[PDB]
């Protein structure tokens, strides 16, 4: 039809100038604005609805800010922000959003005037460095080996959560779980909550009741009611082969011309079943546990020696259930060993929870995985206290591998600010102001506390900033529930060096990656 | 009763708790030359799945 | 007339056409130009986003329709591919080139007059590059080294800490050092492996002294770390047997069913157990592994990897002094596995990089390997840090293959733009204007430099192109070819004492490369555009 002429495609927009940058900033700025208010121990939470059909309700930030979708590009910068401080450290999610948003709002101020971003960019950068240093000055050591003092430090993160009701139940059991989850082999030390560790939420019950297993359950029952379904002392036997007849791999087509070579062809396929069968007996187990089916006949000559048999469990749990009970997954039943055979397992119970049977292995001596049983009002309501958990663990692992522990409640912010402030008197340049004002806007955090806290933000903080100006005040901070100056050797929040961190490193990355785009092109086929 | 799929409900499961990053949107073909040349391009032996709503 | 189904677009039209759509080519990407640039952020149609200030990216996302504009991209995609650098500032050069050769063209001056000019000031400039303003590297030590990756990273997210990235480039182009025939040495870049994972600060990104693999062995029940590592490679599935096509089958005994099927097992436990028993820890293979296998390889102790990649592959291997195998056939017609086809390494170990796990090869022996990887704020931003993580590995390649070096910040473009104009006067009556106008054209980079910073493009050149017209003009101040731009103060500095060296070769080859896309698009007065 009609030809145009273009150079490049009618749907490809691009501006530029000011007004990219501007965009940018107040798409960072609401972004924080979103969850500015899930942050301290009297936030409020957020119900968010599926594209699925399902329910959030939590005050998690990466919750929150993975189940919006957004256009701009620079929204999608901090939601995966967000995202990379959840992986990385486990917490200070809702932290490092406010704080990328603060920084790139006084960003935007010079930006306004002839400022070049990339003296802002430098600037930023010497203030990190600066942060780092005060924080690794102003940290203070932590015992592991004092169960109270990491109990404290589980709390003061849980503090913030729904879950910090049950502050205690829900302290020993991360701390129970992370304890015996970690692991060393040759000489590799290693936590790995992801894999091991699971939690099983059971709606129904009491929250009260939710413990951390000695051991693996599973959501299973036996094949055959014949089983036993109560083993005291058992030896487990895990695999992965089924025990069923089943097709090679070439085509093996067979040519029958005599009358009793249908009849053998079957009576060989039962006496392999029966060999695969007593090649297991061989052992002497009590139970076996496949990842793949397990035959009828399979399941008869089991049983000729009291053995009882569990099928098509995942491999992640088979996996976690061989770390729980000491055994080694293998393949080819004839090639079972001594050792293979997972005895340490202190007991075996096939239980009915509601209307469904559920396997337990719950009396392991020194097992490397556990089970979390989380019972609770509803499904919702468990997926938040599994998120509560999660972070509970993943603090736990943090200060574990990190004996650095840091002060709360916004006094780090106010000391770290401070310090930047009085280095920042003697450089005479003209990065002096976007390093003093990147260093005032950590004060974001102590400010957000008091808001949600419902106290007067200017008096508080001007009160705080004065306390922080003498010369041993680096631990006065907020108390978040009753809106007064604290010391917090005194009040016990505190936080591990990693955390805060990997959240200075993130929010000044963020907003210099954010301050280095002027140009915006959109539209364009994907071409690939 | 394995005809009532009680490994629907962990199928769920596992389908709400897939992945870590942004899950994306369903692409939205807005012209008819737009699913003309989509339905045309593209690797022949790949499924192509569309929606009329 | 013609009756021909097309639109035809001929003489001033189309050459303003052209010229049109060069410029707009150009204007693109002159904002990411020098260390005061800024990067642009591309969203896709799909959602996808991509910050980068590379020119060869930029103009390889866009999605172009006029057939010079096409041209420029493939000139930039071009420079990115013969040198790694200069992919802006060749776009930038062309389009000016051509802009002022239609502006002589517009003034009835011959567009062969014009080429003919453009060919002997091209000619002209790279003979006056390479006899004035080189520098050799032999007196400057390994800090010309680090002053390249400096001036490569600057406008790049990893310019601020430049004191720490260009050390890394350094390290990582220098672990992979080798000599060929002739003795000549050559430094394989592409060979270091560059690993993204989101996380801590850019400070704390890790060169690693060894390979590191985007890869997890294969069970759980494998230990995750070997001290004295034993590698071996293979080309070939361990799986069950199965026979080919051509191969078939047929039971007519019931009783070999059940020895068939053992053996169909039994081949490749066979195969794993020589390879076990010639002294093997780690087994790198590019086929999968089944079950059967992985739990062999639990039992006997040792690391099974699965569907690793082949260039990855071949680099472990050669850099651990492994062979890569296969099949395990010899000459003999046997099965056999040799303890020679070992690589060795001073350790294997699968470490945790933000809530995931990759395997870590270290101090191969007989030959230094280099791995790097790169921990940034998101995605976005490690996919911009590995861009020009790659801009100064090949910037560094360039500098330590030939010796020469240029000074930066303009002062090159300003040295020849004064050395044509007055070379102009000494070469024909047309082709004149046109060497001229060459030499004027080759202060658009200093220009932009400038005008990125928001300084005074105006006096800035100015002064530079006095510096220069002194420099050449008196025989006693030579010392002021360095003269370059200090776009930080907005003053011209001695950029060769500040450290701001180019590679010899991006300069020749952008110059050459402009003149030829500018002469191939000049070449057009006619077009035709056949309806589809
Ligand atoms: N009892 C308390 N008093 C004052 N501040 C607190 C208290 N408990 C926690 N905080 C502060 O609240 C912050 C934790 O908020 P939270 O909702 O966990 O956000 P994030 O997930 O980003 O860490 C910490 O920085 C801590 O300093
Ligand atoms: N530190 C510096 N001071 C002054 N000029 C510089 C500096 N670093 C680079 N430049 C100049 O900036 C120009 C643009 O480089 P850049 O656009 O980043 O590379 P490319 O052209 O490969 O994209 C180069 O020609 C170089 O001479
Ligand atoms: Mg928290
Ligand atoms: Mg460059």
């Amino acid at each position: 039809g009609h030809r145009p002429v273009l150079v490049l495609s009618q749907n490809t927009k691009r501006e530029s100038g000011r007004k990219v940058q501007s965009g940018n900033i107040n798409a960072a700025k609401t972004i924080a604005d979103i969850i500015r208010t899930c942050l301290g121990p009297k936030s409020m939470m957020k119900m968010l609805l599926d594209p699925m059909g399902g329910i959030v309700m939590t005050n998690d930030g990466n919750a929150i800010l993975r189940e919006i979708q957004v256009q701009h590009p620079a929204a999608k910068s901090m939601i995966e922000i967000s995202r990379t401080q959840d992986e990385e450290v486990g917490d200070g999610t809702t932290s490092v959003i406010i704080l990328a948003g603060e920084m790139l709002s006084v960003a935007e101020h010079f930006l306004e005037q002839q400022m070049h971003p990339t003296v802002v960019i430098s600037a930023y950068r010497k203030a990190l460095d600066d942060m780092i240093s005060t924080l690794k000055k102003i940290s203070i050591p932590v015992d592991i080996s004092d169960s109270d003092m990491m109990l404290n430090i589980i709390n003061s993160s849980i503090t913030t959560k729904a879950i910090s009701r049950w502050s205690s139940l829900a302290c020993n059991i991360a701390l129970d779980a992370v304890k015996m989850v970690q692991f060393e082999e040759n000489g590799r030390k290693e936590i790995d909550i992801k894999k091991y560790a699971r939690v099983e939420k059971i709606p129904g019950g009491i929250i009260e009741d939710s413990c951390v297993l000695r051991g693996v359950m599973i959501n299973k029952d036996v094949t055959h009611p014949r089983m036993r379904r109560y083993i005291k002392n058992p030896r487990i036997v895990l695999l992965d082969s089924s025990l069923e007849y089943k097709k090679g791999e070439s085509q093996t087509d067979i040519e029958i011309t005599r009358e009793e070579d249908f009849t053998r062809i079957l009576q060989m396929e039962e006496e392999y079943i029966q060999q695969l069968c007593e090649d297991i007996i061989q052992l002497k187990p009590d139970v076996v546990i496949t990842e793949k089916g397990i035959s009828d006949l399979a399941q008869h000559y089991l049983m000729r020696a009291n053995i009882t048999a569990i099928r098509r469990v995942r491999k992640t749990d088979n996996n976690r259930i061989a770390r729980a009970c000491g055994a080694r997954i293998v393949s080819r039943p004839e090639e079972l060993r001594e050792d293979d055979v997972g005895t340490g397992a202190g007991l075996l119970e096939i239980k009915k929870i509601g209307d469904e049977y559920f396997t337990f292995i719950t009396d392991c001596k020194d097992p490397k995985a556990c089970t979390i049983l989380l019972r609770g009002a509803s499904k919702e309501i468990l997926s938040e206290v599994e998120r509560n958990l999660q972070d509970a663990m993943q603090v736990c692992r943090n200060v574990l591998l990190d004996p650095q522990l840091v002060p709360g409640g916004g006094a780090s912010e106010m000391a770290v600010a401070h310090a930047l402030t009085e280095k920042s008197k003697a450089m005479t340049g003209v990065e002096q102001w976007p390093y003093r004002a990147v260093a005032q806007a950590l004060e974001v955090i102590p400010r957000t506390l008091i808001q949600n806290c419902g106290a007067s933000t200017i008096r508080l903080l001007t009160s705080l900033r004065a306390k922080h100006t003498q010369e041993n005040c680096e631990t006065w901070g907020v108390n978040g529930e009753t809106g007064t100056l604290v010391d917090m050797k005194e009040l016990g929040i505190w936080e591990p060096l990693a955390v805060k961190l990997q959240t200075y490193k993130t929010a000044v990355e963020t907003a210099v990656l954010l301050l280095r785009i002027d140009d915006i092109v959109s539209g364009h086929k994907k071409k690939g | 009763f394995l005809q009532q799929y009680r490994k629907q409900r962990m199928e769920e499961m596992r389908q709400q708790l897939h992945k870590g990053p942004q899950f994306k949107q369903v692409f939205e073909i807005s012209s008819g030359e737009g699913f003309l040349d989509m339905i045309d391009k593209e690797q022949k032996s790949i499924v192509i799945m569309v929606h009329i709503y | 007339p013609l009756s021909v189904f097309g639109d035809r677009s001929t003489g001033e039209t189309i050459r303003s056409q052209n010229v049109m759509a060069a410029a707009s080519i150009a204007n693109i990407v002159k904002s990411s130009l020098g260390p005061v640039g800024l990067d642009k952020m591309l969203v896709d149609d799909i959602g996808d986003v991509t910050i980068t200030n590379d020119g060869a990216t930029i103009l390889k996302l866009l999605e172009v329709e006029h057939p010079a504009a096409k041209v420029l991209c493939e000139l930039a995609d071009l420079q990115d591919k013969e040198v790694g650098d200069g992919t802006t500032s060749v776009v930038i050069i062309a389009a000016e080139l051509l802009k002022n050769a239609d502006e002589l063209v517009k003034q009835k001056i011959h567009p062969t007059s014009v080429i003919s000019g453009y060919r002997l000031a091209c000619k002209e400039a790279v003979r006056y590059i390479n006899e004035n303003l080189i520098v050799n590297t032999d007196e400057l030590g390994r800090d010309c080294l680090i002053n390249a990756a400096k001036t490569s990273m600057s406008s790049k997210i990893i310019g601020i800490n430049g004191d720490f990235f260009a050390n890394m480039v350094v390290d990582a182009v220098l672990a992979i050092k080798y000599t060929d025939i002739r003795g000549q040495p050559r430094y394989p870049v592409n060979s270091v492996n560059i690993l993204k994972a989101h996380g801590r600060s850019q400070m704390e990104s890790m060169l690693i002294s060894g390979y590191a693999l985007n890869c997890v062995v294969g069970s759980q029940g494998m230990p995750k770390r070997i001290v004295n590592a034993k590698i071996a490679c293979l080309d070939f599935s361990l799986q069950k047997t199965k026979m080919k096509l051509g191969v078939q089958v047929v039971i007519t005994d019931p009783e070999k069913l059940d020895q068939i099927r053992q053996r169909e097992s039994d081949i490749t436990k066979e195969r794993i157990q020589k390879i076990l028993a010639t002294g093997a820890n780690v087994i790198l293979t590019t086929g999968g592994i089944d079950d059967m296998c992985l739990k062999y390889f639990v039992e006997a102790g040792a690391m099974a990897v699965r569907r690793v990649l082949k260039r990855d592959l071949k680099r472990i291997a050669k850099a651990s002094g492994a062979t890569i195998l296969s099949t395990l056939a010899n000459l003999e017609g046997e099965e056999t596995f040799e303890a020679a086809m070992l690589g060795q390494a001073e350790e294997v170990v699968q470490e945790r990089i933000c809530d995931d796990e990759l395997i870590l090869i270290k101090n191969t022996k007989a030959r230094t390997s280099a791995s790097i990887i790169l921990r940034g704020a998101n995605d976005f931003m490690c996919d911009e840090m590995e861009r020009s993580l790659h801009d100064a590995l090949c910037v560094v390649k360039r500098v330590l293959e030939s010796k020469s070096v240029v000074p930066g910040g303009g002062a090159v473009e300003a040295a020849l733009s004064i050395y044509l104009e007055n070379y102009a006067t000494s070469m024909g009556s047309r082709e004149q204007l046109a060497i001229a106008e060459f030499a004027r054209s080759l202060l658009v980079i200093p220009n932009t430099l400038a005008v990125n910073a928001a300084q005074d493009s105006t006096d800035l050149v100015a002064k530079l192109r006095a510096f220069h017209n002194e420099a050449q003009v008196n025989p006693e101040r030579k010392n002021l070819k360095w003269i370059g731009l200090d776009l930080s103060n907005g003053k011209p500095r001695d950029n060769k004492q500040a450290g701001v060296f180019e590679p010899t070769i991006v300069k020749v080859k952008s110059l050459k490369f402009a003149t030829e896309a500018a002469i191939t698009i000049l070449r057009i007065d006619d077009l035709i555009k056949l309806h589809p």
